[PDB]
């Protein structure tokens, strides 16, 4: 009955080592609009994360776009974490970049 | 080509204490260029382009007084709406409300649009004549015998044959640098090897607009499924738009596979080949 | 530009 969040996670552009990039957390397909989205690195919480405002698709479900300015390092491990009533505990979304 | 405008309202209560959260987003396309946040300091409707700012003063108080107006709307809305669905007080509900008007590559009035939600599910949607309603069950019955008798069909019919048109040409002459300019998709492919006799091809569409494409694999010439997946076309955050197909083959045969590019902005349909 | 505002449900 309640809608649970498709999740995407990745670069605005090509990721390269060391290059000044924006990391994205694409919620989409879910109901109701309440949802917290953090973006991690290495498992912790970055702070100055912005979205874009609430909007929805043809079929009532919700989106959002988080992201933050980052530079991608070949060590650090970035990730989203998304909570939503539809889930049991939160889910973790690691961002990857070959793809 | 076609354009449209579209406005989505989402009034979210709030039982523990306050008003409702409302937000209002206004596109142009596939481009946001407003939007209002109860919870926002302004308490005004704020701009999101750079071709709408330059709309003057009596444009931003206009258009602020009417959304908080419809946004009180909302607020008994809602509280009408937990009636007839005889529900408590205590829960948190939402309606969603989307409207606009499509112009056809003359400029001219194509399609207009309004529809409402309650809690996701259809509640009330103005059919294609604009002149009659569709109600989903016997609440939004309510409403309709009620806009029926408020000829409230008549009111939306002429914002979305009037105004609604003729701002949308203003805004695509205003805009018309990025607005009314096609982003092709830039593409290219990639190979993951899964196995040593197996791998992946992902075919790459980067940096387009408007959002609308079609990615599609073809194996020795005929469209293949098994075996593919596509992602949803997702915002880059940039204003243009990302989406990518990927497909399994044998190693050795990725020259066999061509990943098809369909957009507004491609004359001819691009093909990429691994080779 | 936004719809004016409308009747109730």
């Amino acid at each position: 009955i309640q809608r649970t969040p498709k999740i995407q996670v990745y670069s605005r552009h090509p990721a390269e080592n060391g290059k000044s990039n924006f990391l994205n957390c694409y919620v989409s397909g879910f109901h109701p609009s309440d949802i917290e989205v953090d973006l991690l690195k290495n498992g912790e919480r970055i702070e100055k994360v912005e979205h874009s405002d609430l909007s929805f698709s043809k079929d009532w479900s919700f989106y959002l776009l988080y992201y933050t300015e980052f530079t991608p390092t070949e060590k650090d491990e970035y990730a989203c974490r998304v909570n939503h009533v539809t889930l049991s505990q939160p889910k973790i979304v690691k961002w990857d970049r070959d793809m | 080509g076609s354009h449209s405008m579209r406005y989505f309202y989402t009034s979210v209560s709030r039982p523990g204490r306050g008003e409702p959260r409302f937000i209002a987003v206004g596109y142009v396309d596939d481009t946001q260029f407003v939007r209002f946040d109860s919870d926002a300091a302004s308490q005004r409707m704020e701009p999101r382009a750079p071709w709408i700012e330059q709309e003057g003063p009596e444009y931003w108080d206009q258009e602020t007084r009417n959304v908080k107006a419809q946004s009180q709307t909302d607020r008994v809305d809602l509280g009408t709406l937990r009636g007839y669905y005889n529900q408590s007080e205590d829960g948190s509900h939402t309606i969603q409300i989307m409207y606009g008007c499509d112009v056809g590559p003359d400029g001219r009035f194509l399609r207009g649009y309004r529809q409402d939600a309650y809690d996701g599910k259809d509640y009330i949607a103005l059919n294609e004549d604009l002149r009659s309603w569709t109600a989903a069950d016997m609440a939004a019955q309510i409403t309709k015998r009620k806009w029926e008798a408020a000829h409230a069909a008549e009111q939306q019919r002429a914002y979305l044959e009037g105004r609604c048109v003729e701002w949308l040409r203003r805004y695509l002459e205003n805009g018309k640098e990025t607005l009314q300019r096609t982003d092709p998709p830039k593409t290219h492919m990639t190979h993951h090897p899964i196995s040593d006799h197996e791998a992946t091809l992902r075919c790459w569409a980067l940096g387009f607009y408007p959002a609308e494409i079609t990615l599609t694999w073809q194996r020795d010439g005929e469209d293949q499924t098994q075996d593919t997946e596509l992602v949803e076309t997702r915002p880059a955050g940039d204003g243009t738009f990302q989406k990518w197909a990927a497909v399994v083959v044998p190693s050795g045969e990725e020259q066999r596979y061509t990943c098809h590019v369909q957009h507004e902005g491609l004359p001819k349909p691009l093909t990429l080949r691994w080779e | 530009v936004v719809g004016a505002d409308g009747v109730g449900k």
